[PDB]
């Protein structure tokens, strides 16, 4: 594949725990798609023109902690399970792809690269299947095309008897529509 | 109350 990845890591259990109840955040950030948590679960945001988008059922109406403190959704969408945050500084924000291409690529949060075959507007087959528990923490990461644009953000896996064969995922449009309706 | 807290990061190339 054309596309690779590798994660670092910032804080620890000890450090989450205390950053989620003061809601400040002074570490530097960097990379194109930041690594969440809260008190449950983890999950993906993917920055896209200035704004890092996650799905509502990891993020909820939640702040993200900030070098300024807690910072506010700017876009809510619970019934296309999309929010979005201004992008902190060092966070480097991707571009949307529009000539939109077959092959994708989905970026887990381990930082693997999994090849994926759209098959519409929102729904993309693993070319190999693998096990759910592999993907799961991986929802708001991007799928890009082979250039490297973003097409949308993983929001649901398909699966059966615990193997995903295909994802759905939030067009980079549906991130249009909300932004034009706020 | 509790925010969301970025806890790593994954670079692109
Ligand atoms: C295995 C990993 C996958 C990526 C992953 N996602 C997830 O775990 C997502 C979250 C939830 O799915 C959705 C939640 C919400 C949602 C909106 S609000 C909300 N929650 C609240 O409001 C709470 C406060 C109650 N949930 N909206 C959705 C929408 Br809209 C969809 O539109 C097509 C599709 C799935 C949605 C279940 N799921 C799945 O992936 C589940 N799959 C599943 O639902 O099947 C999908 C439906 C579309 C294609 C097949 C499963 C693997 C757990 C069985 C993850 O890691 O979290
Ligand atoms: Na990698």
């Amino acid at each position: 594949a054309p596309i690779t990845a590798y994660s670092q890591q910032t804080r620890g259990l000890l450090g989450c725990i205390i950053t989620s109840l003061t809601g400040r955040d002074k570490n530097q950030v960097d990379g194109e798609v930041q690594v969440l948590s809260t008190a449950t679960q983890s999950f993906l945001a993917t920055c896209v023109n200035g704004v890092c988008w996650t799905v509502y059922h990891g993020a909820g109406s939640k702040t993200l902690a900030g070098p300024k403190g807690p910072i506010t959704q700017m876009y809510t969408n619970v019934d296309q399970d999309l929010v979005g945050w201004p992008a902190p500084p060092g966070a480097r924000s991707m571009t949307p792809c529009t000539c939109g291409s077959s092959d994708l690529y989905l970026v887990t949060r381990h930082a693997d690269v999994i090849p994926v075959r759209r098959r519409g507007d929102s729904r993309g087959s693993l070319l190999s299947p693998r096990p759910v528990s592999y993907l799961k923490g991986s929802s708001g990461g991007p799928l890009l095309c082979p250039s490297g644009h973003v097409v949308g953000i993983f929001r649901a896996a398909v699966c059966t008897r615990g193997v995903a064969k295909a994802v759905d995922f939030i067009p980079v449009e549906s991130m249009e529509t909300t932004m034009r309706a706020s | 109350k509790g925010s969301v807290v970025i806890v790593g990061r994954i670079i692109l190339s």
